[PDB]
């Protein structure tokens, strides 16, 4: 119903393009037949749309004795991980926005890379998301289908949007390489 | 039934219909009134052991049916396919006769598959070929013999084997299975 | 009414309580025998079936846990150990639901009976459900209700059978899987709150309790990896085969086909002589379906009008499963020059191998080692370091005896070990050569493995049971391994490695002079 998707936008900041579209998929939703096929791609369409956290951000841990006593706390060692997370940290709190970045962990395995990251999301209090290029090798995996094809399920990034609902989800992609 | 789409057909909707436990309530969308098809025998069949969804693969019983040998090839030959040939193309048994040496040899140099189709065409192929002789008046009776075979069924396709009444120093006999 | 009776037997959520009374009064307005009735019926149906607070007693002791495995499964005392140590660690922890068991092995080894033993061992209730490539989630969420095909899915349908909150679902062929789908399953955060496709109402799946079986882990995805606790289940030797057969397989059997004791028997030569010709596997699973095929055809036999008691002795046993297959044995009861007795580990199991060498050519200019068998790359390059070794040592042993670096060799080591653990015959080689350009054959009843560097240095193999156990059958006396494989030898059995005079060593030079 309507119903829902209306009011899912309401706890939301959500774009005046992505409203558009929001708008013109809930008319040609009141106009479709129910329970046919094309009902049914503007419903899974709907959903996906109204299930993205649109203006939703969490709220960080800026103090930086707290967030080195958590990064001390699970993990020894690691001091250029550390030392990033708090200069992190530190230029999160001279601004007032929420800041992105894109770092690498690379080393021999059993080193914690995987569980500092965990640590540097608890830290920050961000969510936490993971998801593995190990050795996929479709683009739609990253990219999604066309609304078309009969699948057409919406990559993964949406996907760890959807899961965290927020928009500093700290995402974690392992084996890159 | 390779793949599953739009309510697919292949597996979901076959699996209930050859699951012991499911079928005994087989539920059809016209007449919906669950059935039970308990004393059913399900007899299925297929020519490679893959391209079955497993969810089926492991609900029945694979029994492999292999080819026949050239003497399991000959019996059938004479027990059923000159005899339903004959009485297709409406050839007597004393208009063109074949004899089980000129069926050994068909089988051995033209027949080498697994299966009697090609053994039939063949069979066919010699019993047209000399019905259209009975019809077009000439040779009023025929008889094949392996030496006029190639005027019926073409040059083999199979190499021939040499023979030695005599072994030269550098040839040996051995057995082939 | 009778769902309401249904309800009032049980502990109903207070949300599930007001979501069944809305579709009950929605059903008020009634639309009698359609298809907006029979969806709210089938809904109802389905609300109604599933348990909503009612749940099964469990059982943590370890004694009645241990006697339940302990009857239920032969053998498998390191699986046991690792069940008991489980229960144990979830009565001290109490919750019973950290981490998710996940047995691994060969095919044929009832990881899939261990669940059901587990269960019994808990006193839940059980369940199995298989994941061979779904690549759907219609298979544990379901459809939604407005579909022609609507079913809640498996979960759904496990929680109406057992009619339990906290049953044992075991999840079969893990490693053949749709994953995130069991991600959502097995996280401890959103068990707690399973939503159905066909059920909008949520569930509660917490008090769950998941096992995983699986055929190999490194095709499992490294997510779920991380989220289960991998147990290695073995093969079964010859002498506990018998005993799993003679105990379980055959009674089954006797009564899947209808039979009993009276009528048609097994006995247990016949049933030896089936394991160790008719089946050259780890498991049980040949030895089933040969079992399987005795039995029905002596059903056969027995409704046909003859033979009114049917007895399987090894001497009419070609008359049910066939011709002996597997019966090549001992290619050398006393080996020439220039033959060797190496172990294999293969995939079906350990092999004793004989690696072959000979002169092919008459005897300035440096000799030829040619080499047969299908060898990749790897064992290419350790059969060259094998030869370069055994050209040095023979130089420096013998520096007058001039048949390695003259003379053309051929090499051939049967086809039947792993493309791993290929380089495993570097000393049988190096023995070969040794035998035959010296003319003293090998030591009589002598089996080798392990690797060898351009140094001599002998360096640690894998399958050491398989290989032992094949060395044994083959009846070998003497036989050498490395010395990093101590642990390997000495942790396996004492019933396998009794009259086996072993020999760990470092270097060859050793070994060479405890094969002449
Ligand atoms: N410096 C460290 N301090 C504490 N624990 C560590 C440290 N390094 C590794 N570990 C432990 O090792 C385990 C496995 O590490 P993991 O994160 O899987 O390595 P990878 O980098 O391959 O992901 C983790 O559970 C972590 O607790
Ligand atoms: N140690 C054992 N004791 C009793 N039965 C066993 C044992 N090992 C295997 N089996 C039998 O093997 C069959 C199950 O094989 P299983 O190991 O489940 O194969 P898979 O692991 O491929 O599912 C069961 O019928 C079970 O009786």
């Amino acid at each position: 119903i309507e119903e829902k998707f209306r009011e899912r936008l309401k706890e939301l900041v959500v774009p005046k393009h992505v409203m558009d579209v929001v708008d013109e998929e809930l008319s040609k939703l009141g106009l479709l037949d129910n329970h046919s096929s094309e009902f049914n791609v503007t419903r899974n369409y709907l959903d996906w749309l109204t299930s993205i956290p649109w203006g939703k951000y969490s709220n960080e841990n800026l103090d930086l004795a707290r967030a080195q006593a958590v990064l001390e706390e699970d993990h020894y060692g690691m001091e250029d991980v550390k030392k990033r997370i708090l200069e992190f940290i530190a230029v999160s709190q001279l601004r007032g926005s929420t800041q992105g970045k894109i770092l690498c962990f690379y080393g021999p395995p059993g080193v914690g890379k995987t569980s500092i990251a965990r640590s540097i999301a608890r830290a920050l209090n961000r969510e936490y998301f993971r998801f593995s290029v190990g050795g996929m090798t479709d683009v739609a995996e990253i990219k999604g289908h066309r609304r078309t094809y009969v699948g057409a399920m919406p990559g993964k990034i949406i996907q760890c949007l959807k899961k965290t609902k927020t928009e500093n989800p700290l995402i974690l992609i392992d084996e890159v390489d | 039934k390779i793949g599953r789409g739009y309510q697919g057909d292949p597996s979901s909707a076959l699996l209930e219909l050859l699951d012991p436990e499911q079928n005994a309530n087989f539920l059809d969308h016209y007449l919906d009134v669950p059935v039970d098809l308990s004393k059913v025998l399900f007899i299925c069949t297929a020519n490679v052991t893959d391209t079955i969804p497993e969810p089926l693969r492991d609900r029945m019983e694979m029994i492999n049916v292999s080819g026949y040998v050239a003497q399991e090839k000959l019996a059938i030959a004479e027990r059923y396919l000159v005899p339903q040939a004959r009485a297709l193309c409406g050839l007597d048994e004393s208009k063109a006769k074949l004899s089980s040496d000129v069926l050994t040899l068909l089988i051995k140099q033209y027949c080498r598959e697994s299966g009697v189709r090609n053994l039939q065409k063949q069979v066919e192929k010699v019993l047209r070929k000399s019905a259209y002789k009975i019809v077009s008046g000439e040779a009023e009776s025929v008889e094949v013999t392996p030496e006029n075979l190639q005027d019926f069924v073409g040059k083999p396709v199979f190499t021939v084997e040499r023979m030695y009444d005599v072994t030269p120093p550098g040839v040996v006999m051995g057995l082939a299975w | 009414e009778k769902f309401r009776e249904r309800l009032k037997e049980l502990v109903v959520p207070k949300h599930v309580m007001d979501v069944v009374d809305e579709e009950l009064s929605k059903l008020g307005l009634l639309d009698n025998h359609s298809s907006e009735f029979n969806v709210t019926r089938n809904y109802l149906d389905w609300l109604t079936s599933i348990p909503w607070g009612k749940y099964s007693n469990e059982n943590l002791d370890l004694a009645r846990a241990q006697a339940v495995l302990e009857e239920d499964h032969y053998g498998m005392e390191d699986v046991k150990k690792r069940i008991l140590e489980f229960i144990a660690v979830s009565q001290l922890r109490g919750s019973t639901q950290g981490k998710i068991l996940c047995f691994y092995g060969p095919p044929g080894v009832g990881k899939t009976s261990i669940a059901r033993s587990i269960a019994r061992a808990l006193n839940r209730e059980y369940f199995r459900f298989s994941v061979g490539g779904m690549t759907d989630v219609a298979e544990i969420k379901g459809h939604r209700r407005t579909y022609v095909g609507a079913m809640p899915g498996k979960i759904i349908q496990c929680l109406k059978k057992t009619k339990t909150e906290n049953p044992l679902i075991l999840i079969d062929e893990v490693d053949k899987i749709p994953s995130s789908a069991l991600l959502e399953l097995l996280d401890p955060e959103q068990n707690a709150n399973f939503l159905d496709h066909y059920l909008d109402v949520p569930v509660d799946l917490s008090k769950v309790l998941f096992i995983c079986t699986a055929n190999v882990t490194d095709t499992i995805p490294e997510p779920l990896r991380d989220r289960m606790e991998m147990i290695n289940v073995s093969g079964y030797v010859a002498q506990e085969k018998l005993a799993i057969a003679e105990r379980y397989l055959v009674p089954q059997a006797r009564a899947l086909c209808g039979l009993d004791e009276s009528k048609a028997k097994l006995s247990s030569d016949v049933l030896t002589l089936l394991i160790k010709q008719y089946c050259r596997e780890s498991g049980v699973r040949n030895l089933q379906k040969q079992v399987e095929k005795v039995l029905r055809k002596s059903a056969y036999k027995i409704v046909s009008g003859e033979a009114e008691s049917v007895e399987v002795t090894p001497e009419n046993l070609q008359d049910f499963v066939g011709k002996p297959v597997f019966t090549v044995e001992r290619m050398y009861d006393v080996t020439p020059p220039g033959v060797v007795m190496g172990l294999a580990w293969t995939a079906m199991g350990g092999s004793t191998l004989f690696v072959e060498t000979s002169l092919r050519r008459p005897q300035d200019k440096d000799g030829s080692l040619e080499v047969t068998g299908q060898l990749g790359e790897v064992m290419k390059e350790s059969a060259r370091i094998a030869y370069t070794f055994a050209r040095a040592f023979l130089m420096q042993h013998a520096p007058a005896n001039d048949y390695l670096v003259t003379s053309h060799i051929h090499l051939h080591v049967p086809e039947g070990a792993t493309p791993k653990d290929g380089p495993s015959a570097g000393c049988t080689i190096v023995t070969a050569l040794l035998s035959l350009a010296m003319g003293r054959p090998v030591r009589q009843n002598l089996a080798m493995t392990g690797e060898v560097s351009l140094t001599g240095k002998i360096l640690p193999v894998g399958g050491i049971k398989e290989k032992t156990i094949a060395a044994k059958r083959a009846g070998v006396t003497c036989i050498v391994l490395p010395a990093e494989n101590k642990k390997d030898f000495y942790d396996l059995a004492a019933f396998i490695t009794e009259g086996l005079e072993v020999h760990f060593v470092e270097h060859y030079r050793e070994i060479f002079d405890i094969a002449f």
